């Protein structure tokens, strides 16, 4: 399901980045195993205060019936929830109901992320919620 | 179209822009309101530092979006 070369790479890049490398590795690997349309890569994330930070991100298309997304896993995961943006890469900007769910900061306002409990939630659940996002009206 | 630009000092800025406006044009508008030279400006949105040559539309920045500004001396 997940090439061993990817598993080894995943374990490798996670160690120097995450406070909780065991949970980050378990949850991210489980996610890749469950959703073959998703892939991992690390990229430098630029925070609002200008600080750059290399983080693991998972990207690809998720089904809603589909939307391209980039999910970021914060270094404090799971104490802090992941965050997701629509992946505009390569799209002909001349295009979404999903837009009504995107907050002013450009993140998808997934309910579960605002009602986050670091002891009973994982990345797989996050993607599951994304798949049903349109079933409820945009909160705030 | 209205968008906001938040600064490190908690200060917020309001700008009138078009989706086709380039990042460079947006920096020019910021200079007009705050007197800050474009060269000192770094605009950030959703984890990315924005590129002068691209447009707001290119980053899917919609009305009411909040961009962050940080200044740097080159």
């Amino acid at each position: 399901s997940v090439p061993e070369a990817v598993v080894n790479w995943l374990f490798k890049v996670i160690q120097p980045i995450y406070n909780d490398g065991r949970t980050t590795f378990h949850d991210s690997l489980a996610l890749l195993d469950n959703f073959h349309s998703l892939r991992p890569r690390t990229r430098v994330f630029t925070h609002s205060d200008g600080t750059p930070q290399l983080l693991l991100s998972i990207y690809g298309t998720i089904s809603t019936g589909s939307i391209p997304v980039i999910m970021w896993v914060p270094s404090m995961y799971p104490v802090k929830p992941p965050f997701i943006s629509i992946n505009l890469e390569n799209f002909d900007m001349n295009t979404l109901p999903i837009q009504e769910y995107i907050d002013s900061n450009g993140w998808i306002a997934l309910p579960i992320l605002h009602c986050w409990d670091p002891a009973a939630m994982n990345l797989i659940m996050v993607v599951q919620e994304l798949m049903s996002l349109l079933h409820e009206p945009p909160q705030d | 179209m209205q968008i906001f630009v938040k600064t490190l000092t908690g200060k917020t800025i309001t700008l009138e822009v078009e989706p086709s406006d380039t990042i460079e044009n947006v920096k020019a508008k910021i200079q007009d309101k705050e007197g800050i030279p474009p060269d000192q400006q770094r605009l950030i949105f959703a984890g990315k530092q924005l590129e002068d040559g691209r447009t707001l539309s290119d980053y899917n920045i919609q009305k009411e979006s909040t961009l962050h500004l940080v200044l740097r001396l080159r």
